[PDB]
Order: C-alpha cells, then sequence, then structure tokens
C-alpha cells in the first residue's frame, strides 16, 4: 500500500498563504526522509524542502524565510505551509519519498505521489468567451472549422465537437496565459461534403464557472 | 547552484533504437564521502517522475534491464537499447549530492517520422467579436513534423508580433505530426484599419515560407 496522496492546492492571490498535506501509507512514514518537489508550468523541475528522518530541514534558497516544512509522524502526514507566495511559485506540488534515514549512505526519491496544484494570481474567475471560426466562404477535399475560447479564467475549459460525436480530425491546443486571463483553440477538419451540409457545432465547458456553451459554426461571408 | 545540462532537448527515434541521452553538471557530482549521487527520472504525460536509475548505474525496482546509466564526475549518460513505445516521454537527471538538489532541463523522447508540411487554414474574426469590439485572426498549422516551425503574421506587408498567441500540440499518438494555432488579436479599430492578413510559416519542408492569407476587399 505504498502511496502518497497530496492535497491543498488550489488558487491563491499573490502575497496570500496555503497548506499542502502529503498522506502516507503503506511504510513506516517516521524511518524516511521526505520532499517536497515542484514542477512549474514550463515543465521545469525544482526541488523545495527534505526533511531527514531525524527532523534535519534543507529548504531552497528562494523559498526559505516563506516555507515551513514539517511532519507528523503518528498521522504519516507531510506538511508544507506556504506563505508570502509569488507567481513563480505557481507549479504542481509533489511529495516524494526519499530513501534514505540519517546517516544512510544512499538517498533518492523513490516514491512519488500524483501532486496538487496550486495557482498564484491575482485574476478571478471569468466565463470565456466563444466565437466560432469559419473559413470566408468565397475563398479542396477537407474543411477545418474552429471554436476561439478566449478571455477564461481560470483552466480548465473542456472542448468536444458536436457532444463528442465528433473525435476524429480535432486538435484541442493548450491554452496560454495572456494577461492573467486564458485563451484557447480547437479545430476540427472534416470532409467537403459534409460542411456545410451537415451541422457542426463546438461545446465549451468551464467549471470553474457553470458555463456551458454551443457554438454553430455557420458558414458566412468575411 | 549546480547547473545541470541535458542534451539533446528533444530526440527523435523509431521503436527498437538506440537512444543515448546526456546530462552534464557545472561541478563535480562527487559527494564528500565519495558517492555520486546522480539519478534519472522519466516522466510520461499527465504522471508523476518516476525513478529509472540512481547513484549513477544503479537499476531501480522494476525497472527493466533496457535502461543504463553510466559516467563519472561532471558528464553522464543514460542509455536506452531498444526504445519501446512505452518509454516515450521526458527524462530528466538530477544531482542530489550538493544543495540544493538540482534537475536538467529534460529530454523529450520522440517518435521519429517523415516529414510532413503543415497544412495551414487562416479565419478572419467572427461577427461576434467584432460586436464586443475585438479582431482576433486565427491560423491554425496542422499535422506537420519535425516540431521546429516559425510562424510570422504580416499585416499589409509588415511584421507584427505583438498581441499574438502561439500554442503548440504535443506529438500526435495516431500519425506522430503536430499541430500549431496562432492568433493574431488586435482592436477592431485597429484590424478595420488594415485589409491584408497574412499567417506566413518558415518549416524545413520548403525552401519558401508557407503562406495563408486572408484580404477584407475580396470578402
Ligand atoms: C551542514 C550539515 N552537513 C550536511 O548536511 N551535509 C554535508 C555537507 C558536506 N559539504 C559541505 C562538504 P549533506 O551532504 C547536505 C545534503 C542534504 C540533502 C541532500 N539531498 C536531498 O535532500 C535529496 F533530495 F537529494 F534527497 C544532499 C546533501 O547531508 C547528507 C543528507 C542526505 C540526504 C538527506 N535527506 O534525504 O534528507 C539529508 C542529509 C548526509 C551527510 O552526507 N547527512 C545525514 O545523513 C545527516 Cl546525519 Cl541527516
Amino acid at each position: 500500500e505504498v502511496k502518497l496522496v497530496e492535497s491543498g492546492g488550489g488558487l491563491v492571490k499573490p502575497g496570500g498563504s496555503l497548506k499542502l498535506s502529503c498522506a502516507a501509507s503503506g511504510f513506516t512514514f517516521s524511518n524516511y526522509a521526505m520532499s517536497w518537489v515542484r514542477q512549474t508550468p514550463e515543465k521545469r523541475l525544482e526541488w523545495v524542502v527534505s526533511i531527514s528522518s531525524g527532523g534535519s530541514i534543507y529548504y531552497l534558497d528562494s523559498v526559505k524565510g516563506r516555507f515551513t516544512v514539517s511532519r507528523d509522524n503518528a498521522r504519516n502526514i507531510l506538511y508544507l505551509q506556504m506563505t508570502s507566495l509569488r507567481s513563480e511559485d505557481t507549479a504542481m506540488y509533489f511529495c516524494a519519498r526519499v530513501s534514505h534515514y540519517d546517516g544512510s549512505r544512499d538517498w533518492y526519491f523513490d516514491v512519488w505521489g500524483a501532486g496538487t496544484s496550486v495557482t498564484v494570481s491575482s485574476a478571478k474567475t471569468t466565463p470565456p468567451s466563444v466565437y466560432p471560426l469559419a473559413p470566408g466562404s468565397a475563398a479542396n477535399s477537407m474543411v477545418t472549422l474552429g471554436c476561439l475560447v478566449k478571455g477564461y479564467f481560470p483552466e480548465p475549459v473542456t472542448v468536444t465537437w458536436n457532444s463528442g460525436s465528433l473525435s476524429s480530425g480535432v486538435h484541442t491546443f493548450p491554452a496560454v496565459l495572456q494577461s492573467d486571463l486564458y485563451t484557447l483553440s480547437s479545430s476540427v477538419t472534416v470532409p467537403s461534403s459534409t460542411w456545410p451540409s451537415e451541422t457542426v457545432t463546438c461545446n465549451v465547458a468551464h467549471p470553474a464557472s457553470s458555463t456551458k456553451v454551443d457554438k454553430k459554426i455557420v458558414p458566412r461571408d468575411c | 547552484d549546480v547547473l545541470m545540462t541535458q542534451t539533446p532537448l528533444s530526440l527523435p527515434v523509431s521503436l527498437g533504437d538506440q537512444a543515448s541521452i546526456s546530462c552534464r553538471s557545472s561541478q563535480t557530482i562527487v559527494h564528500s564521502n565519495g558517492d555520486t549521487y546522480l539519478d534519472w527520472f522519466l516522466q510520461k504525460p499527465g504522471q508523476s517522475p518516476k525513478l529509472l536509475i540512481y547513484k549513477v548505474s544503479n537499476r531501480f525496482s522494476g525497472v527493466p534491464d533496457r535502461f543504463s546509466g553510466s559516467g563519472s564526475g561532471t558528464d553522464f549518460t543514460l542509455k536506452i537499447s531498444r526504445v519501446e513505445a512505452e518509454d516515450l516521454g521526458v527524462y530528466y537527471c538530477f544531482q542530489g549530492s550538493h544543495v540544493p538538489p538540482t534537475f536538467g532541463g529534460g529530454t523529450k523522447l520522440e517518435i521519429k517520422r517523415a516529414d510532413a508540411a503543415p497544412t495551414v487554414s487562416i479565419f478572419p474574426p467572427s461577427s461576434e467579436q467584432l460586436t464586443s469590439g475585438g479582431a482576433s485572426v486565427v491560423c491554425f498549422l496542422n499535422n506537420f513534423y519535425p516540431k521546429d516551425i516559425n510562424v510570422k503574421w504580416k499585416i499589409d506587408g509588415s511584421e507584427r508580433q505583438n498581441g499574438v498567441l502561439n500554442s503548440w500540440t504535443d506529438q500526435d499518438s495516431k500519425d506522430s505530426t503536430y499541430s500549431m494555432s496562432s492568433t493574431l488579436t488586435l482592436t477592431k479599430d485597429e484590424y478595420e484599419r488594415h485589409n491584408s492578413y497574412t499567417c506566413e510559416a518558415t518549416h524545413k519542408t520548403s525552401t519558401s515560407p508557407i503562406v495563408k492569407s486572408f484580404n477584407r476587399n475580396e470578402c
């Protein structure tokens, strides 16, 4: 039953605070060093802190004086109390077991949790504007249509075509943060013999704001 | 801190091929106790990293013998004797000898496939967006390979990068190609001030740029 489960992630404004927890099971938690490792949106891995079995603590210089790690050996829980949060602290935080006990000549991350997402932003929940992307009709065997999901926050948004009945030929691009708000786009390619004849609709869902938009892609001249 | 440099950033392979990833540190990774804590991790999409090799050459439990680690001091190598489908992902080396422990930037092992030119589509701003005072011109560059591509927007023959949002998909598990979306956002005012909107892509598949244009006067 060796597993690590992180919780406590979410949205916080810069300067804010948050406490992450990592529940351990399947091993004698007390006999091992533990660590928090974060992965930025750019996928860069950065070690944050290590707390040895004996309690020796090592912090990344940038979090010193801002983060406090601690462990409860009775409940097998590792904590990370973050304060004075900055935008660059935005990342996926993983707890990891280090196969080390004080004085051991070996140490390495052998078990990792699934991670918990932390997002530091001043932005507030904002529903998306969904726009149909249709080719200028006055302008081939296949036609590409799309939908632009612009200016929303926070992630994520889900996009399907024809409520899922259209799965082939679809590309959904990863969201990109612009001026604190995300923008995403999706394209779908279908045989020219089916559109406009047959209807194509993009379904966009943004859970954060309970938004569900269905936008039909209709032909039109520019 | 100790800087871990991995090369290459992306490694295209075909299943069955042998693969080597290099990891070099800016300083010796040998610890005061004489051991070298150089570890390698593999991270697959949507998954947490998983240990493969620790302390330079020791394979972790359950890792297939196809993985080998070697090196000394400041130069290390991860070798995959035969690449299988399940080996695709991002590989990271890590030094845990000196505080702060640091990770290399990652090496993406990708599937090599034949070159493919992008299929480019350009979209004028929708009437609905114009109503709200905005104007986004969208360009999709789909199913191309390799991933290296440069897209430029030209408004009436003049380049414009400000207000452009670019996004790339990961390698398609179906045809191993990449796709890209490029959005140029202007104010309604600016948009109706110009006539030609051009999405220009430079890709190794052609000696001249792949150009898709939208001229308002021709609508
Ligand atoms: C000032 C006190 N001195 C030291 O601290 N060290 C000696 C420095 C000597 N130089 C100045 C010349 P150092 O080498 C510093 C160091 C700390 C962490 C890591 N890596 C990770 O944390 C991981 F991320 F890579 F795992 C690597 C190095 O400590 C080692 C260490 C390894 C692993 C863990 N752990 O996992 O928790 C804790 C401590 C080890 C001595 O060796 N200590 C112990 O076992 C004590 Cl008895 Cl607890």
